């Protein structure tokens, strides 16, 4: 991947949103076949535009306007909101407390600078091949739940543009939801309680429920593949002296020379999964499984999923930084998603120019637009079965 | 308005009558009631995260000269006929207020 | 060039009679005297003002609906000029679009929206 | 006592006699009255509770005889009672509150008195939609059930019936991680699905006592309410 030159930006849009960009599949989606009056016409929308001027009670009439003044305002950022009860253009016209957010998707927004001190590889606002797999982790374990714990079924990633993944869950009972209960869906896929730096964040009670317990099966076929050998998470002191600091104090003495004999941390896991189960016996909090959550298991922003009327980065959008495109995922192939793979905006725009429309397909855009059509396909499903039967 | 039942009756003792300050007047203005706040078609005091409106900003200002009206009147080595004069314009801003009301009603 | 002050204390207008002209009484000072004067000024020239609310849609108003057109200002503009202007006698006039407020208690009236706003002679 | 656990919703449209209209809320308050007694004397889960309680529901006409599909005495009583004192304890907040407290601690008695059998059949009636699950779906998934409950000692999933109520009714309860959740469905037993019965009760209740004032004024008016209004307790 070439590095993406920020400077070309204002260049490479127009041609982008002109040519490449998904509005027919953008369209479909939000407005979910018409089904209803207004759902896309009450649609917010929100963009960030030159100079970083803020605009955001942005709304349309169809798919025509959604071009022409996207190919006419070049967003540098792009939001979807809410559905309101009134054309959000149109606010100014309402009297002050009729118009409200009525419907939104349910988002969930998991970045790389939630896990600031699990990570041994990449500072805060970066990432790389080696702990990228705490997206993947974070993919699963909800993604999992949503569909098993609540049978919501039509979940889309998509890739934020630089160090996390977005959820979109579009089950029609779900855009209805109260904030209240959307709060509980966090609430109950939330398990890592970052106080104001507390060492251990990881509490289990004798009892551990399912999604817990499900949730660790999919943390262990991972865990030595990435916090012991890509993270070597207790090669040093300095390393293990942290992950000491979530066992009791009366452990550490023989753990301490546990490791310091051993010469890989493989070993010095396999260490403490003796002497904590030794410990546990005699004794439990099960010390294994809560410092592989306390480092494997996602961490949300509640203010994101809770409010029905927030503003999230909108899908085939474009990250002005690292310019690489936000695509949805494909998840009959979490494992092998690559985020150093997907496409640039600069590259997608150098592949169009080295060449009914269906020019995307010229560029490699064109996989991360089938992903999002087997989902507008996945979602006529529900429209056709269960309102035609 | 509410009436309260009186306890036709005698009193030995004491009987402390208080009251409130401009009712109504005051009221329009801890629940930002106004021709802009409220939902209408015995509705919904809007929320108080909104803002003022044209009503409450006219009697807004109605208590902000009260406010300096009120100071000035505290100055010393002052115009023996601007203390009658303070004073008139005290009740005045006072009365428009509380028919402010009785504007609506 | 020339002007003149005076503090004033009641009013009155003749629309009647005299429309689009209001009498203020007052007081002027005069050095010759040493002592004010009672002294009237008149206002002529005081254009009505008017407000046209543009629909959303044009509408045959006759049965009741819309034609498929879009309203903007310059239709609005040339249905009082051509159409109301003429069936009620007004010659000369001002127009003028502009954004304005409102929230009282005419049912279907937006808090804001751009008007017609006309100004004609009081006559 | 039987049929006779009722939401007071959806007002009674019959009429009665002012000597009807004012026994009912004399006797209605009564009642009301002695459910805050036992209250301050003793437990909710007391037998002197549970039997003088039900001795009084009883002595004054709340919960008894039958008849022919319509008329039903003591269903009756209560219905209109009920409502008919929400004019009086409609007004000050301090009433509004001590009604809801003893009219919700009154919902609780009759819950308590009915086996984990005909509260069943009560629910699914009710309001509209509860399912209950036959021993095959309740045994399958019985240890995960035991694992997404309290602190619920041992690994014993009882004869206590098990419901499936919509996530969404749960949350309450799902949001702590305290039911097990499967395909958009919450698992509950008895204790809960009634606490929070008893939760929406309360919160319909003070909702409507709401509504009860703002129209009031349309009937202050009136001359042989004002003994009720105004004196029930002076
Ligand atoms: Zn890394």
């Amino acid at each position: 991947m070439e590095t993406f030159d920020p400077t070309e930006l204002p260049e490479l849009l127009k041609l982008y949103y002109r040519r490449l960009f998904p509005y027919s599949q953008y369209y479909r989606w939000l407005n979910y076949g018409g089904v209803i009056k207004n759902y896309f016409q009450h649609r917010e929308f929100s963009f960030t535009l030159k100079d970083d001027i803020y605009i955001r009670y942005q709304s349309f009439n169809n798919q025509s306007d959604l071009e022409k003044e996207m190919q006419k305002m070049n967003p540098y950022k792009i939001d979807i909101g809410a559905v309101y009860s009134h054309r959000p253009n149109q606010h100014n016209t309402v009297k002050l407390g009729a118009f409200q957010a009525q419907e939104k998707e349910l988002v969930f927004d998991i970045d790389m600078t939630d896990y600031d001190d699990v990570r041994r590889c990449c500072s805060s606002a970066d990432i790389c091949p080696k702990c990228w797999t705490l997206m993947t982790m974070a993919i699963r374990i909800i993604d999992r739940a949503l569909k098993e714990d609540f049978g919501f079924k039509h979940r889309l990633w998509v890739y934020s543009g630089r160090r996390g993944v977005h959820c979109w869950v579009c089950d029609e009972s779900v855009r209805k939801l109260s904030s209240a209960v959307r709060s509980g869906i966090v609430e109950y896929l939330s398990l890592v309680k970052g106080g104001q730096d507390v060492k251990k964040k990881v509490h289990l009670s004798e009892k551990i429920h399912p999604f817990i317990r499900k949730s660790i099966n999919i943390i262990k076929k991972y865990f030595e593949e990435y916090a012991l050998v890509n993270q070597d998470i207790l090669e040093n002191k300095e390393s293990w002296d942290k992950i000491l600091a979530l066992v009791p104090e009366t452990i550490h003495d023989e753990l301490q020379q546990s490791f310091q004999k051993s010469h890989n941390s493989l070993q010095r896991w396999e260490h403490l999964k003796k002497v904590a189960s030794r410990y546990q016996n005699n004794i439990g909090p099960w010390l294994e499984w809560e410092i592989m959550l306390q480092y494997c298991f996602p961490r949300l922003d509640i203010n994101v999923s809770k409010g029905i009327n927030h503003l999230l980065k909108s899908p085939f959008s474009v990250h002005p930084k690292t310019g690489r495109i936000s695509v949805p995922i494909d998840l009959q192939k979490v494992d092998q998603f690559d985020p150093f793979t997907v496409p640039t905006i600069s590259f997608i725009c150098r592949e169009l120019d080295a060449i009914r429309t269906r020019d995307y397909k010229k560029t490699s855009l064109a996989p991360y637009v089938k992903v999002f059509e087997h989902f507008l396909e996945n979602l006529d499903k529900s429209r056709k079965g269960e309102l035609l039967k | 308005g509410l009436v309260l039942d009186p306890k036709v009756g005698f009193y030995d003792k004491f009987i402390l009558l208080l009251d409130f300050n401009s009712l109504y007047p005051s009221i329009i203005q801890e629940f930002n009631i106004c021709f802009t706040t409220v939902q209408r078609v015995i509705p919904e005091l809007p929320d108080p995260s909104l803002e003022m409106g044209i009503l409450p900003r006219e009697i807004r200002k109605l208590v902000e000269r009260r406010k300096q009206v009120k100071q000035l009147m505290k100055q010393q080595d002052l115009n023996p006929d601007l203390i009658l004069q303070y004073d008139i314009r005290q009740k005045a801003l006072k009365l428009t207020a509380n028919s402010m009301y009785g504007c609506l009603g | 060039e020339q002007v003149f002050h005076f503090y004033w204390l009641d009013a009155y207008e003749d629309q009647y009679n005299q429309p689009g002209v209001v009498f203020l009484f007052g007081k002027v000072w005069i050095e010759s005297a040493e002592t004010h004067v009672s002294c009237c000024v008149m206002v002529k020239n005081i254009e009505r003002t008017l407000y046209f609310l543009p629909r959303e849609m044009k509408i045959d108003l006759n049965t009741g609906k819309e034609t498929g057109t879009p309203i903007s200002m310059k239709d609005v503009y040339e249905e009082f000029d051509e159409k109301i202007a003429t069936k009620y006698k007004i010659m000369k006039f001002k127009s003028k679009p502009v954004e304005k407020n409102y929230a009282f208690e005419i049912p279907d009236v937006p808090e804001k929206s751009e008007y017609l706003e006309v100004k004609y002679s009081a006559e | 006592y039987p049929h006779c656990l009722q939401f007071y919703l959806q007002p009674p449209s019959e009429n009665i006699s002012l000597i009807e209209f004012e026994n009912l809320a004399i006797d209605r308050v009564k009642l009301l009255k002695s459910v805050e007694n036992l209250g301050v004397s003793y437990v909710k889960g007391t037998e002197q509770y549970q039997s003088k309680l039900e001795s009084e529901l009883r002595k004054l006409k709340f919960s008894y005889r039958e008849n022919l599909e319509d008329e039903y005495e003591p269903r009756r009583r209560d219905h209109i009672s009920h409502f008919i004192l929400r004019l009086a304890y409609c007004q000050s907040e301090e009433l509004r509150r001590w009604f809801i407290q003893q009219e919700m601690d009154l919902l609780r008695f009759r819950f308590s008195i009915l086996p984990k059998d005909k509260i069943q059949d009560f629910l699914k009636d009710s309001q509209l939609q509860f399912e209950a699950i036959s021993d095959e779906e309740k045994t399958l998934r019985e240890q995960e059930i035991v694992a997404s409950s309290p602190s619920l000692s041992g690994l014993k999933l009882g004869f206590e019936s098990i419901y499936k109520i919509p996530f969404a009714d749960a949350l309450d309860l799902f949001r702590g991680r305290k039911v097990y959740l499967e395909d958009g469905f919450a698992y509950v037993p008895l204790k809960d699905i009634v606490a929070i019965i008893l939760n929406e009760f309360r919160a319909k209740l003070s909702k409507a006592l709401a509504l009860t004032a703002r129209s009031l004024p349309a009937v202050q008016s009136d001359e042989r309410l004002q003994p009720l209004l105004n004196h029930l307790s002076h």
